[PDB]
């Protein structure tokens, strides 16, 4: 027996871009931090033109991660897709921001001179990309991710998931109610538990956080003494001598572009780490839901049948749709089975016998049958194989030949 | 990100744009603005973005696509 | 660039400020100039730092991408090539390397009407390989990216079950090679 699970995985995409106003920040309406900052050299062009690389970079992350497709697929107006309830999944026009209620729900429970710019790409059009994917990843198979797309019926799909994973297609066809059950209690339970756990939104939680905290601590450096007269320009300006004074400012400015390089060279590791992570999510569009990928514990944990994202709020998550086996059964196996003096050998999967009786039977599913020779190949003879038995094996057209 | 009613103009969800009209059509992003808003040379204009043609696809229970 | 920065100092020379003030005052210019530089270079070398690490993760991906690509066959959906993957070639550019994937793209569909199975003698029927499609009036079993038909037969099927379990299951004749091959 199998038990069909879904698991989440988040991962951030795109942090809020930032611009700074260098001049501004550093000291504001006063020509002396003209005179003394302009003979810097360039202190100042380089933390911009990093920052707005930075910005780009963001942009262009946010634009790879979702904009894998150049169409916008509908969803057809039959809501009945073979007994699997997607409604907590494909989007409903009920809602004023056209967002599924997982997504609803995500984005629900996730809550100077310094200017932060507005993202590229808003979040009705990031839940517009990722309703058009649902729809090619639910009417159309995998086979619009590699050309045009193409219709299969979902049941069909399904089974094609299944003969993916070495498991012969029939058992979806003889177990189908039990599937769309198990599948939409799945869903209802994950929606459930979305909501249920506080501490399943660490990453998003904690990229937001350190923005805001990052930011927050120049403009705590802001209004500090740096070992200066004061920390005021209209003060250390006026009440000072300007031999003094001089001095005295440069130090300060001093401290505050420290304090801003501090700052830029930080936004640049979170950036370069942010940039990576986008990476991966982008892999993990492109293979675990564009397809099916065999390789294990890429696309959740067991064996992979495909997934489904949903928009988030400065990131993306994924509903990975997992094959996990159950309910063990004790057997006794050989490697050969000895008939006439010629060893056989299984063509899909292996001897399997309970008592006195011998069956063959696929890898990852139990399905006695009786061994043919159209269940074997015939190689060598049978003296060198290691645990050998002995058994008949079933001729075809036996009963056929002399009637 | 200024609200311009003290300095065409048309006002985006991003600041002020001066010299650019609106446009209720759509065409495809050229230079990028922020908010959904992506400005071109046709004069200059500014548009909603346009994601792509809506290439709707049928559905039923036994039609199936191959191809040839 | 730098160099020609004064730094808050009178000049940007070095022999100008040694050879024009005291040594008591050129001691403080000196090190004015010598902290400015000094954080300059820090600056330029954790730029450097920051651009190797992220042409070290590009040439990582690209190794990648190179043993993946060229020396065998992927089977990952998207990951050489906008389609299904057959073979790519490496080609040398300065400072750097560019591929040339060569993809597979099915273009041209034509759509028809399909079933799970084929029912037929109190049995169920289901393709070893390929999928049931029927333009109307027969079936065929066909490839599930090239549209190349042929006829129903118990060589490339594998019976399991009855007709009643599975749902949208059909009624059609499969052809078995050993009855017209008996009777001659
Ligand atoms: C495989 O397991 C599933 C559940 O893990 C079984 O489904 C349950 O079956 C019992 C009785 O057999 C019912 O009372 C439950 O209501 C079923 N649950 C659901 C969600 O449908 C299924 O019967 C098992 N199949 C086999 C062959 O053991
Ligand atoms: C999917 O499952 C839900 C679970 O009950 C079905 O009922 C919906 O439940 C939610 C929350 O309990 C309500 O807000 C909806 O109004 C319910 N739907 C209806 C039509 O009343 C839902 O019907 C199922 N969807 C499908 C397509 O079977
Ligand atoms: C091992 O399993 C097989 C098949 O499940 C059993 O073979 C059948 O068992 C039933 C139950 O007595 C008999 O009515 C059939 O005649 C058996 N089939 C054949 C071809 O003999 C087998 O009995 C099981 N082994 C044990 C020790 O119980
Ligand atoms: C469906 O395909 C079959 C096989 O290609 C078509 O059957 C053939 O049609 C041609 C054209 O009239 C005849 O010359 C052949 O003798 C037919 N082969 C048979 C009957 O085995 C069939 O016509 C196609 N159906 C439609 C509606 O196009
Ligand atoms: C199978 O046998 C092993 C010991 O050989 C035992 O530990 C295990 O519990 C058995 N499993 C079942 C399902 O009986
Ligand atoms: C049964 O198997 C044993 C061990 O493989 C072998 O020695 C013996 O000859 C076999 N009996 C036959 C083939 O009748
Ligand atoms: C700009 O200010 C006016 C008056 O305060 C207000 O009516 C208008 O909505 C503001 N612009 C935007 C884009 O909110
Ligand atoms: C598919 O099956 C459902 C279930 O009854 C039915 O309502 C729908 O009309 C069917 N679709 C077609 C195209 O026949
Ligand atoms: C699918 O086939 C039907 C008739 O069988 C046809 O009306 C429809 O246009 C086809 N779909 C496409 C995309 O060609
Ligand atoms: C197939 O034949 C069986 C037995 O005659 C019948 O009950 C069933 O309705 C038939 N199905 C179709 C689709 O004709």
């Amino acid at each position: 027996n199998f038990t069909i699970s879904v698991t989440t995985e988040i991962l951030p995409v795109s942090m809020t871009k930032t611009s700074v106003d260098c001049t501004m920040y550093i000291c504001g309406d006063s020509t002396e931090c003209s005179n003394l900052l302009l003979q810097y050299g360039s202190f100042c062009t380089q933390l911009k033109r990093a920052l707005t690389g930075i910005a780009v970079e963001q942009d262009k992350n946010t634009q790879e991660v979702f904009a894998q497709v150049k169409q916008i697929y509908k969803t057809p107006p039959i809501k009945y897709f073979g007994g699997f309830n997607f409604s907590q999944i494909l989007p409903d026009p009920s809602k004023p921001s056209k967002r599924s209620p997982i997504e609803d729900l995500l984005f629900n429970k996730v809550t100077n001179g310094l200017t932060v710019l507005p993202p590229l790409l808003t979040d009705e059009m990031i839940a517009q990309y990722t309703s058009a994917l649902l729809a090619g990843t639910i009417t159309s198979g995998w086979t619009f991710g590699a050309g045009p797309a193409l219709q299969i019926p979902f049941p069909m799909q399904m089974a094609y998931r299944f003969n993916g994973i070495g498991v012969t297609q029939n058992v979806l066809y003889e177990n189908q109610k039990l599937i769309a059950n198990q599948f939409n209690s799945a869903i209802g339970k994950i929606q459930d538990s979305l909501s249920s756990t506080p501490s399943a939104l660490g990453k998003l939680q904690d990229v937001v956080n350190h923005n805001a905290q990052a930011l927050n601590t120049l403009v705590k450096q802001l209004s500090s003494k740096f070992g200066a007269i004061s920390s005021v320009l209209n003060d250390i300006l006026s009440r000072l001598d300007p031999p003094e004074a001089e001095v005295q400012i440069d130090r300060l400015i001093t401290g505050r572009l420290q304090s801003l390089q501090t700052y830029v060279t930080q936004q640049l590791i979170r950036a370069a780490e942010i940039r990576a992570s986008a990476n991966l999510a982008a892999t993990k569009m492109s293979e675990c839901v564009l397809g099916q990928s065999k390789r294990v514990d890429f696309c959740g944990k067991g064996y992979h049948l495909m997934s489904f994202p949903q928009s988030a709020p400065h990131g993306v998550v994924f509903l990975h749709v997992t094959y996990v086996p159950a309910q063990e059964k004790n057997f006794t196996t050989a490697p050969a089975i000895c008939h006439d003096g010629k060893a056989h050998f299984p063509r899909e999967g292996v001897f399997v016998s309970n008592g006195t009786h011998w069956f063959v039977t696929q890898r990852n599913f139990y399905e006695p049958q009786i061994i043919t020779t159209d269940n074997t190949f015939v190689s060598g003879n049978c003296d060198v194989v290691i645990g050998i038995v002995n058994n008949t094996v079933y001729d075809p057209l036996q009963p056929e030949l002399d009637s | 990100g200024v609200n311009c009613t003290e300095v065409n103009v048309f006002q985006t969800r991003a600041g002020c744009l001066i010299g650019a009209e609106y446009v209720n059509n759509s065409y495809e992003c050229d230079i990028p603005i922020g908010a959904g808003i992506c400005a071109s040379y046709q004069s200059i204009i500014a548009y909603t973005m346009s994601l792509g043609a809506e290439n709707s696809v049928a559905y039923s229970n036994n039609s199936i696509a191959i191809p040839t």
